[PDB]
């Protein structure tokens, strides 16, 4: 239950990155557009039994039990890998961008402060 | 302590204060036509207040003086300042009382939705599904909402929402003991997200949410409806949904109630059942 | 049987281990880095608004 | 390791909601400032 | 094929009238329009002239009064030249971070250390130059308190200095990240594999004193006797005790059975097996 | 070398030049401390750095500005930090004191947080970091920050056990397993929680937990078939027998069985000293 949670969830965080990303190429496009205009403005088994009995039995049981459990759970584990990756990619190159926007804009209340005098 | 006393009366001090120009914001008007200069400096005062009352857990006065500026606000032609006011005042109402939030999120909605813009329009719809929900028992206007909010995201093209919408909308369903419209809403979710790549792994789980919700109509178009999904899905026979549909079928084909309650208990001790399981399988051992 | 089980099982078990810890270190990073990116916006935010205050109060001013 | 992956990971996801909270609060007053630049300069024109 | 031939037509044509109107408050304008065709160019795919167009409308801006877009410039051009003469870049790069740490952003500086670094030695065989790059960029992170990068980088050096056969700084840098790893709450699994390292960085340079160093790290973290590693450690010096050559060859091939190895363990195990 | 001597002579006429510059009477000399305090972080002088980030945060202060006043604050402190934690307490006192007043919870919170592991990292006092500790959970349930909240007050709560009365811990624990249980993801480690509190009741009377531990088996089912309520059944067995010996096998066969906390061994040696 907490291994799919956490995979549910990362791909929630994944569509709110998404979502952030776009919204910053789009808050990029609109400051640029508008500084632009606004400067032209101007296995078969586990315990061996020699004892017999029910206890190792069920013994064995439980084991196979748990090893097929274990085999899937090795799959799931890789999945849940992945994502990260491309995840990790864009909180990366997000920066990149968002720093840009912000200096485009302080390098425009420069310029817009010193045209006057 | 201090906190309340203190930002009690300097919040008080400042309404007042924020009354009187607007009262004479008027008479300023008429004599001489300043502005909305004089408007725009009380509405930063009730928005100031606002805050300071929000912020000393006054919910009550938080809300109205963002009320207040919500008006005010909606009088001087910008309607988004007013909607973004009104969302605020709804937050304080939830805080407080949700009745005011339920107007609030509606005149936002009503006036988000005037410009067209449909998420906005969703998620204040959610909010006002999860205020009714988690207070009153009020499913029909939940379920109203929920179906508002799934049509908006489906005509938005944002998938990977509108589908818990759905499958919400088809738990409800069921849970007011009306069953079509959670089969169909199940199976569909189920069909589709079978393609997707993620989506896999829990597909089946929905199928036999479906098996159950199919079965209280009656044994054989239930056992025509699991033969059609494991068909279908033939990977679903390797879970242990197929083999516990299968054992309580044959428990009860012969009025064997002790079988039946004997696969439950076994299936239950070794996961705990979730609440709805539960009640459907309760419901099924009546028959 | 005891030993392709028992090493099927210990191969399957440090895989996971391994591929656990790398993930969690790869998270940790992860959660670095975008905690600098929060406080940048923050602040990015902050200094917009502030800009944006002179602004109007200069052209109001001005007229 | 579960366990201990599982509280930073529920952090994450509660504080990358709160940037995006953030961010939603700085595209719509980017919009607001941008429609009143559009406003001033149609008008003064 | 008809499209890179067109882009590079189009992305020229562009380039050309933007010197036209230079060479005919000008300053920004020509600045604008020279970034307008490097980055037409830049979709035509040119790596090496997309480039030198970029970095000269970088240099412009130089001319400019500005700083940070003369910056953001010439890290753009620096990944542009990525695929081309590294040392332009590479210099590109050094003036980026000069301007970064002479504004303030540590951070910014640290990861661009980190670039150049990664370049120099996937494309160049000179090591020292990327160690020094790395150490830099560790003590900036250090000083900015960001432990992640600080620890990578410090890891990635241990295991060079370990490749470089200077195992001393090896295994102190694997001591210290393992003892500040077991100190904090997390990343204490990844101690045992810390120290385990440090033994086998410690065995290189003498047999006698390896016991004492394994009981050493066995006394100062008693759980990393459970570990599968300590085990194999101790099998594989007794072992190497007796001048016998299947005890560790069975030991190392089960081990495999096990895990797989990593090319770094591969050749320092056969290092120390051969003699 | 070269960078010590030379970064510090240019800090140095830096400063002299900020100095004449103020001596003339602005922003420039905020840029020049600014430049200054970077030079002097090069040259690894972590003192005296953040005096000049203070210079410069008053200069700017002066000329009504707070935010970047409020973030050089934040950056001194953060130096002074190594180099002395009461100045760097200070400065992030007036940076969340600025930050409180503009509003801004999170950052206060945060910044609180710092206060409190830095008070309880190289000073010695708990009741200041446990108050600061306080402070930041109201913030961020404040903010509706759930995880936050409930991680703050379990560290309360455990610091309270280790060294306060036991009540503050009955109350801490009993509110987190009351909001983690109803929770799906949480549920599973909600028990641990639960057993605390039963553990803390045992310090003060035997009847006490033994009424707890009834109480929350009832609200609880889970919480019954759980092995930690019937080694505590053992437990409560053993004390009422008077019998150390019990109480060291069952406490050793939990030990192999799965491992200590190293904070449930001092609470059952506690326990098992009243035995007599």
């Amino acid at each position: 239950d907490a291994g799919i949670r956490t995979l549910v969830m990362l791909d929630e965080q994944g569509e709110q990155l998404e979502r952030i990303e776009e919204g910053m190429d789009q808050i990029n496009k609109d400051m640029k557009e508008a500084e632009k205009n606004l400067t032209d403005l101007g296995s078969g088994g586990f315990i061996r039994r020699v004892t017999n009995d029910a206890r190792e039995n069920e013994m064995d049981e439980n084991l196979e039990q748990v090893s097929g459990i274990i085999g899937n759970l090795r799959h799931m584990a890789l999945d849940m890998g992945n994502e990260i990756d491309t995840q990790n990619r864009q909180i990366d190159r997000i920066m990149e961008k968002a720093d840009s926007n912000k200096t485009r804009i302080d390098e425009a209340n420069q310029r817009a402060t010193k045209m006057l005098g | 302590g201090m906190d309340t006393s203190g930002k009690q009366a300097e919040a008080m001090a400042l309404l007042a204060e924020a009354e009187r120009k607007v009262k004479n914001s008027q008479s300023f008007f008429s004599g001489l036509f300043g502005g909305s200069s004089k408007i725009e400096e009380a509405c930063e005062i009730y928005a100031r207040a606002a805050n300071m009352f929000k912020m000393a857990k006054n919910w009550s006065a938080a809300g109205n003086a963002f009320c207040q500026a919500a008006q005010l606000h909606l009088q001087l032609q910008s309607k988004h300042d007013a909607a973004t006011c009104f969302v605020d005042a709804g937050n304080a109402f939830k805080k407080a009382d949700p009745q005011e939030a339920i107007n609030c999120l509606m005149r936002a909605i009503e006036i988000y939705t005037d410009m067209g813009r449909f998420t906005i329009a969703a998620k204040h719809h959610i909010s006002i599904a999860e205020i009714y929900e988690t207070e009153l028992v009020d499913v029909e206007k939940a379920i109203a909402h929920y179906e508002q909010s799934a049509d908006y995201y489906k005509g938005e093209e944002s998938n990977s929402s509108a589908n818990k919408c759905l499958l919400k909308v088809a738990g409800y369903a069921a849970q007011l003991e009306q069953y079509q419209k959670a089969i169909d809403i199940y199976e569909q979710v189920g069909t589709s997200a079978m393609d997707s790549p993620l989506l896999k792994y829990s597909a089946k789980d929905y199928f036999f949410k479906a098996a159950l919700c199919h079965f209280c109509i009656d044994m054989l178009n239930a056992k025509l409806a699991v033969q059609k999904y494991e068909e279908l899905f033939p990977a679903f026979s390797d879970s242990r949904e197929c083999k516990l549909m299968k054992k309580l079928l044959e428990a009860h084909e012969e009025q064997n109630v002790d079988s039946y309650t004997e696969s439950v208990k076994e299936y239950d001790s070794i996961s705990r059942l979730d609440q709805w399981l539960t009640t459907m399988l309760l419901r099924i051992k009546k028959t | 049987t005891r030993h392709s089980e028992i090493i099927k099982l210990e191969n399957s078990i440090r895989e996971l281990h391994d591929m656990f810890m790398d993930m969690a270190m790869l998270v940790e990073s992860q959660g670095e880095m975008i905690d600098r990116i929060e406080y940048n916006v923050e602040h990015a935010v902050d200094y917009v608004e502030r800009a944006v205050s002179d602004t109007k109060k200069a052209v109001k001013y001005q007229s």
